[PDB]
RNA sequence: AACCGGAUUAGAUACCCGGGUAGUCCACGCCCUAAACGAUGCGCGCUAGGUCUCUGGGUCUCCUGGGGGCCGAAGCUAACGCGU
RNA sequence: CGGUAAUACGGAGGGCGCGAGCGUUACCCGGAUUCACUGGGCGUAAAGGGCGUGUAGGCGGCCUGGGGCGUCCCAUGUGAAAGA
């Protein structure tokens, strides 16, 4: 069971804005507005100069918050990444952009990471034709992920795709709007990925 | 243009009559991430005019450090009083592998990749100055090869 | 601007305190005295001229150092000859690394001077009036070379690199050129430049740094009648 | 007696390049001859020849080293860093062509002795053979 | 040494003073320790010099071997220091 | 750490780390180049035997030739399945 409560609030801890609460995180209630400082008593106070273990930790957890994944996935796909061909660092990220959840996300089917697991879940997702229920289901490069023809109908979605008119999508993806298909065209490069994390750190927090 | 981060601080107090009097050592490293780099060890009777001194110093000696994509040219060990350190070059996706000392040291020279082991005394000041000197002592196949030229 | 009879001054010196590094330019042990080969006197004159030309028609500034009894008044008049600054009376820990520091010491000498040639000398009490003489004397007595260096020196020119290697050891360290004249007690490794030869012997000391300013002012065209340093030979 | 003349040459070139030595001289064996060939060969060494040194057969090895250098320490960077004997009596050590090493991450030699004859790491591995493997150099 | 006295001392089972047995010496046989120290195993080869000295040889200001010292190149050592 | 202001005890508020788990004890490897083949040492740190003679063993100057035992190469059989 995945970290479930407040979540603005590790937008805090981490200095960073956290897109986990979808929308919101847009307008100026993120929290990240008029206070970025991290929660509890001590957060206005000033911080002192994080160890050098003190920063590789923050920015794993930078990432891991990011992708709403409990420690055990996050060190197996980082496991996984130190074996395969290829630089670990971007491998593992392509690795987490291949999960079903986060490429729902990302397809704009869901407001946030949460909801996309949510929608996941809950069965509402298409993979090749067949309902996929498993938010961790690695999506490969040809995947065709559609919203099953059940739940079209459903407002959600309706509402989302209303918004995802004329949206741009990410290099790596392309989705057909009406319809409510979409697929997953290739991995994603690091030059793909806007993310606000330095994956050198990361590696460097498991050496230890 | 130059990035400076500090090594350590200490107290060294020193004695006399009626008590103690103390200095401030502070070690402190300067590298611009393009294969330069320098470090400076600095004393005084304040912790930050220590450390003013100690980057002062650093951009006195200073080293070229000939990178080959983030990585070495090739392995080194130097010994340093009792103190050995050995670098070996990484392939990217790696790290730098290091002691906390011998990582700042080469990630403000520009490594990126590199896989390391402190040896014998594990003294940082004696780390940081091995460190340094297994750095001059790198050299390119360009280098070798003008120096069997003749 | 050479010599080929010098062979009539500078033979040989240091009968037998040798560095063996100077090995290379010894000729033999005569009555128990090494003698300096004369042959490569020239070789390594001719090299280390070079270099002097080239630098002094470039604009160059050359710290003319020897602190030795027999080179005092020489080093004195030579430097003057030229437009080079000299050290006579005893080199400063710190003139190279320190030349901030020492500097200001030049800033306290130019302020006193400016302070003697002005009616305010007797405007300040009688004991002051002897602190302040004292300190433009011996101000006078060391930096009184020393004084026109603006910056530091582009060469340094020394007469022992043995007893002045305090100096050596700064040039290097801040790697100014060093030209030295080094008889047979001397490392030539630290020297950059070397002619070989008696440090002691003030008869061919003034030959050699005579005919090293002549070829200075030969570089920028103001040629000169004999040097007044032969005076004081006797 | 001596008791390993290969460790004595790489010793005596050790050694004579340590006071930058323009020449040095080493007993004469056939082996030797035959490593001061890879030395020189190589570009570590000028050069060798043989000699008479009060009737008995030397090799004068002509060394060379680098520029002479900047502020303090002028002395020239060696050209020889680093000579070290591998394989010496009571403990030898021959590798397979796959147990051949790479000697500084390329730009050092491992000076191997064959059945084929004596070659760098590089001749060997390309000739398909190992041996023992005699010393470091770099 | 032990021991017998005389002193000193708070005490004196000691330092100091007067004595004195083993022993210290010899032979022969045991014992096998040690700050038994260069606190540095032996052999060979290579790596600047200068100086004092013992003892050989030489065409005998000196050159050349073998010992014993002191400074010190390169280098080594944590440092002290080591350094043909 | 605690002998009157405790970020170390006890509670609370708050925070960090994991999460159907979380801590603890035991045991194994790691860090430990701290048994040093890779990869350590012995003047003063623990470590040169009190000294010699010499047995076994270890080790072996220069040239050539035979052999091909170690060494190196090629082919081939083997190296079960599982695991990796
Ligand atoms: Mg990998
Ligand atoms: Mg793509
Ligand atoms: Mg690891
Ligand atoms: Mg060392
Ligand atoms: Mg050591
Ligand atoms: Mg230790
Ligand atoms: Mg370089
Ligand atoms: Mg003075
Ligand atoms: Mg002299
Ligand atoms: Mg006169
Ligand atoms: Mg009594
Ligand atoms: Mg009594
Ligand atoms: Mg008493
Ligand atoms: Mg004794
Ligand atoms: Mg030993
Ligand atoms: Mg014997
Ligand atoms: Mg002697
Ligand atoms: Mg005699
Ligand atoms: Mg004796
Ligand atoms: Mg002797
Ligand atoms: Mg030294
Ligand atoms: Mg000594
Ligand atoms: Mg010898
Ligand atoms: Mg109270
Ligand atoms: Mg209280
Ligand atoms: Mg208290
Ligand atoms: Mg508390
Ligand atoms: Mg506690
Ligand atoms: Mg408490
Ligand atoms: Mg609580
Ligand atoms: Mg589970
Ligand atoms: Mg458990
Ligand atoms: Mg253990
Ligand atoms: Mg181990
Ligand atoms: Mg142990
Ligand atoms: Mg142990
Ligand atoms: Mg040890
Ligand atoms: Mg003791
Ligand atoms: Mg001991
Ligand atoms: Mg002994
Ligand atoms: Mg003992
Ligand atoms: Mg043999
Ligand atoms: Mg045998
Ligand atoms: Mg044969
Ligand atoms: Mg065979
Ligand atoms: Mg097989
Ligand atoms: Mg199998
Ligand atoms: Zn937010």
């Amino acid at each position: 069971g995945r970290y479930i409560g407040p979540v603005c609030r590790l937008c805090r801890r981490e200095g960073v804005k956290l897109y986990l609460k979808g929308e919101r995180c847009y307008s100026p209630k993120c929290a990240m507005e008029r206070r970025p400082y991290p929660p509890g008593q001590h957060g206005q106070k000033r911080a002192r100069r994080p160890s050098d273990y003190a920063v590789r930790l923050r920015e794993k957890q930078k990432l891991r918050r990011i992708y709403g994944i409990s420690e055990r996935q996050f060190r197996n796909l980082f496991e996984e990444a130190s074996k395969k061909k290829g630089v670990t660092g971007s491998v593992f990220l392509g690795l987490l952009e291949s999960r079903l959840d986060n490429v729902v996300y990302r397809l704009g089917f869901a407001v946030s990471r949460r909801q996309a697991r949510q929608l996941v879940r809950h069965g509402h997702i298409t993979v090749n034709g067949r309902r996929v229920d498993l938010p961790s289901y690695r999506v490969r490069p040809g995947d065709e992920i559609a919203v099953a023809e059940k739940s079209r109908n459903l407002e959600l979605i309706r509402q989302n795709l209303e918004a995802m008119k004329g949206r741009k999508v990410g290099p790596w993806l392309s989705l057909d709007v009406e319809g409510m298909k979409g697929k997953f065209l290739r991995l994603p490069d690091r030059e793909d990925l806007a993310l606000p994390v330095n994956e050198q750190l990361v590696i460097e927090f498991y050496s230890r | 243009d130059f990035e400076e981060k500090m090594i350590l601080i200490r107290r060294t107090a020193r004695m006399q009559a009626g008590g103690r009097r103390f200095r401030f050592g502070a070690l402190v490293v300067v590298g611009d991430r393009q294969g330069r780099v320098g470090l400076g060890f600095g004393k005084a009777p304040e912790v930050p005019l220590a450390v003013q001194k100690a980057g002062y110093y650093a951009r006195r000696n200073m080293v070229e450090v000939p990178l080959q994509n983030g990585t070495i040219p090739h392995e080194i060990e130097v010994e340093f009083g009792a103190s050995k350190i050995v670098l070996k070059p990484a392939a990217p996706g790696t790290g730098v592998i290091a002691g906390a000392v011998p990582r700042a040291i080469l990630e403000l020279a520009g490594v990126t990749d590199i896989l390391t082991k402190e040896l014998g005394s594990r003294n940082p000041i004696n780390i940081a100055y091995a460190t340094m000197e297994a750095l001059r002592q790198l050299r390119t196949k360009a280098d070798v090869e003008r120096l069997r030229k003749g | 601007v050479k010599e080929l009879l010098e062979a009539g001054v500078h033979f040989g010196h240091e009968r037998k305190r040798w560095n063996p590094k100077f090995a290379r330019y010894i000729y033999a042990e005569r009555n128990g005295i090494h003698i300096i080969d004369l042959q490569k006197t020239m070789e390594e004159l001719e090299r280390t001229f070079r270099f002097i030309e080239d630098l002094a028609m470039r604009g160059g500034t050359i710290l003319f150092v020897g602190t030795k009894k027999q080179a005092q008044d020489i080093v004195r008049m030579e430097a003057e000859r030229a437009g080079m600054p000299y050290v006579n009376q005893r080199w400063l820990g710190g003139m190279l690394t320190n030349f901030k520091t020492i500097s200001q010491r030049v800033h306290r000498l130019e302020e006193l001077e400016a302070l003697f040639a002005s009616p305010e000398i007797e405007e300040r009490p009688k004991k002051e009036q002897v602190r302040l003489k004292h300190e433009l004397e011996r101000l006078q007595k060391y930096l009184s070379g020393f004084r026109l260096l603006k910056r530091l020196p582009d060469a340094i020119f020394v007469v022992d690199p043995t007893k002045e290697a305090i100096a050596v050891r700064e040039a290097r360290k801040l790697f100014i050129p060093v030209i030295a004249l080094a008889d047979t007690d001397s490392d030539p490794d630290l020297v950059d430049y070397i002619i070989p030869g008696n440090d002691d012997a003030i008869r061919s000391i003034q030959l050699i740094l005579s005919r090293a300013v002549d070829l200075i002012i030969q570089a920028r065209g103001g040629v000169v009648e004999p040097s007044p340093s032969y005076a004081l030979v006797q | 007696m001596l008791t390993d003349p290969i460790a004595d040459m790489l010793t005596r070139i050790r050694n004579a390049t340590r006071v930058y030595k323009e020449s040095t001289d080493v007993p004469a064996s056939r082996f030797k001859e035959e490593i001061l060939r890879i030395l020189a060969r190589e570009g570590f060494i000028k050069g060798y020849e043989r000699v008479d040194v009060d009737g008995k057969p030397y090799l004068r090895v002509y060394l060379k080293y680098g520029p002479r250098r900047q502020g303090p320490d002028p002395r020239p960077e060696q050209v020889i860093h680093h000579i070290r004997r591998i394989s010496k009596p009571g403990r030898r050590v021959y590798v397979g062509v796959k147990e051949i090493p790479r000697v500084r991450r390329g730009l050092g030699i491992a000076i191997l002795s064959t059945s084929k004859g004596v070659l760098t790491d590089r001749e060997a591995r390309k000739l398909g053979v190992g041996g023992e493997l005699i010393c470091e150099v770099w």
